[PDB]
């Protein structure tokens, strides 16, 4: 399924 | 010493019932300009961002910046215990295990002080670059909750499809199928506006739009931004001191 | 050609007719024709029957080009009914070959517009027939008055005994707590009269549980009518706005 | 013949007292002579103890040419009143050649009458003597705001510790979650404190919330204080006379 | 067992 | 153990 952090990743 | 005084308590109130279904715990970020938290849902389809500016605040001071790990459950039993029109002051310090919220009922001699124990916390943050949206629809709140309460009767995903014209709601089940369509008004907060760029058509999972309605109370519009293969964006507007932002990935 | 179209302005009545129907009966035989809309089922005990009708009259709008008849899951459009606010304007549509049901609800005021397509599904029916009765007695009084009298009976026992004289009517019901009667007379003095009409007194015996089904009809309408005669079933009627009727049966116990 | 009957035409105060006390007490005497109505028994654990007082005089009706103590399960009883209106007038009657307790319910101006005949049982139930005394601290406070503290707390622990002084009174309780005091100072409306000398106990939050059932009795609530000695919390029934639980304060 | 609708008023 | 309403109301019945 399509999470968020397929569009905005991780960061810290 | 961070201190905020809020004469409208009932905003806190609010702000905790539209986050506790969604999230468990959460990191406060505190400082001079307010008070700001974000995070995914624990299966990280759907995040939440608030913004509460200093200048919504009666008072507000705070020395220093603080991060304060928080069960958003225990919260959210804490601020039950607070009248509607009490106000509601937050009070912690630097190197303390505990957030203070103080009730004061504003015509009554009725004082509630509360310690909540605070938790350590490691979060996944994520930069979300400002962009244009293809559709941005404004409409309002309670429609808005009673579209996604309704289709979830019949299905559990809505296709959200948006031109020029209005907006239209699609579900389908065992039951049949459903569509409900909102013309744009050329006619207020019971407006139905919409901001145009492409037409877009998205599927989202009908449970986490549910969670996002508990944020209703906060206020009589929603704006839903919507592009291709991108995030929802649900938004809520607090007063006049923020607001709460909730994205959601589409569907499969 | 051959196409079913209905407009109802005041869409709560449908509401209120399928939550009235859907805990007693699960799925049923819709019979459409020029004159109305005309419904007959028993429960799956065959204990009671549930007879509806509504005159084409009461729709605002009105098209059956010819009979038809279709299968519903009453819990399936219970649930579409539950997305129409309760002064939406209800417009059911139907071609006559068709294996679905199209409800369209219209918001008053509002440019907002629902549409919703519903599985039929096709239906075994035995058809019963009902004749002329003389009923020994007749009970008008307010449906509150008999639904609260039904849910307090029930925590006293399974079983009610109506009696109908010249003082008025008694609800009698007996269990483990002990014993209850409810005496309501003839009211001297609109709506809240209690009106007894009789020509022999009577006594029957009913199972309550039916009886708390039969008053989910409460909100169609202010008043109920009792009717009884020595060996046949109890009617319990609700008048639906000036459009028809819904009308329970329940055979005696022994 | 009839050898008790007792005419109420306030019926909701016989409704209310029954809500008052099925939840903490599963079955009573009721203890009828000619001055009235009498019912007192701890609860199982024997930390608590409710007397009700309803006087001959406060019936509308009253006659009784004997003592009866007649056994009755007051689940069964409650659910015999829910079956009488709020408006209605409510009689009691027991022949002597019954075991049986009748309840006529009278609607008033329509014409329904209804008749109950609950069946009673036999209880051989121990009788505690209270001794008159004064206590060192009595809070006098609206009902409604007691109920309120009572419930707010047990979300907070299972314990109250309760602080009363010349100026105020004060709230505590400790969990999990963390702590928290609600403190109202001295003002049907009003809060106010007779006080001979400080006093601080701790009582079980689980016994205080079935208290507060009896909250739509009176307007108002008594708390009487003094060290070593059971807390009481009494309702006024106006006309009539008075509900009052006993509750033994609770170590370490 | 149970009296029934159909023992008053027949199937047709 | 547990304080009861019995450590401080005699029984008189």
């Amino acid at each position: 399924k399509r999470l968020i952090t397929d569009s905005y990743p991780v960061v810290k | 010493m961070f201190e905020a005084r809020l004469v409208q308590g009932s905003i806190l109130k609010k702000v905790l019932e539209a986050l506790k279904d969604l999230i468990n715990e959460a990191c406060w970020d505190i400082s001079s300009s307010g008070v700001n938290l974000q995070s995914m849902d624990s299966s990280h389809v759907s995040l939440v961002q608030l913004t509460l500016r200093s200048e919504g605040f009666d008072t507000y001071r705070c020395d220093r910046n603080l991060a304060m790990g928080v069960n958003l459950t225990s919260m959210s039993k804490i601020l039950k215990c607070a009248g509607n029109e009490d106000i509601i002051t937050l009070r912690a310090e630097d190197n303390a295990d505990t957030l203070a919220l103080v009730f004061e009922a504003p015509n009554q001699e009725k004082v509630s002080d509360y310690e909540m124990k605070l938790m350590d916390l490691d979060v996944e943050q994520l930069g979300i670059p400002e962009q244009e949206y293809s559709c941005v629809v404004k409409m309002p709140s309670g429609e808005f909750a009673r579209i996604c309460r309704d289709l979830s009767h019949i299905g559990d995903a809505v296709v959200i499809s948006c031109a020029k014209d209005g907006v239209k709601f699609s579900a389908s089940g065992e039951l049949g199928n459903g569509n409900i369509k909102l013309s744009q008004t050329s006619n207020e907060e019971e407006a139905v506006t919409i901001e145009m760029n492409e037409p877009v058509q998205l599927t989202f999972a009908l449970r986490y739009l549910n969670f996002f309605t508990k944020a209703t109370p906060l206020s009589s519009t929603v704006t839903l931004s919507m592009s291709a293969d991108v995030p929802l964006v649900v938004e809520y507007k607090i007063a006049d001191m923020g607001h709460l932002k909730y994205y959601l990935a589409p569907k499969i």
